[PDB]
């Protein structure tokens, strides 16, 4: 008289099929990329303008001397 | 198991899952999905037994 079932005490367990999260898509991609790219070539030509300055210093001092 | 019987298990309700064109990519998609449908089977087991003898 020692068995198994119980009377009570059950779930169950799914059997189901989920994980569509969402996800940043479609125009909000493409926007966050391209708004992050022209912030690089806009920190370019603040240094790459910026160096050319130095640049003809550092050739000034050449002419400078040299007779 | 379904057109045939073994045992007591025309008892139980299940799906057999079914592939749309004929390749290994869905014969490969019976193999997950049978996963999940025999979770079914046995939880609807868990509920049947009757004691006695064996």
């Amino acid at each position: 008289k020692q068995d198994m079932p119980p009377v009570g005490g059950y779930g169950p367990i799914d059997y189901k099929r989920n994980l569509p999260r969402r996800g940043l898509s479609g125009y909000s991609m493409f926007a966050v990329g391209i708004g992050a790219l022209l912030f690089g070539y806009w920190s370019m030509m603040k240094w790459n303008r910026e160096r050319r300055r130095l640049q003809i210093e550092d050739f000034e001092a050449r002419i400078a001397l040299m007779p | 198991r379904k057109t045939q019987p073994y045992d007591v298990y025309d008892q139980v309700e299940f799906d057999v899952p079914i592939g749309s064109r004929g390749d290994c990519y869905d014969r490969y998609l019976c193999r997950v999905e049978e996963m999940r449908q025999s979770i079914r089977i046995i939880s609807q087991c868990l509920n049947k037994m009757p004691p006695g003898e064996i």
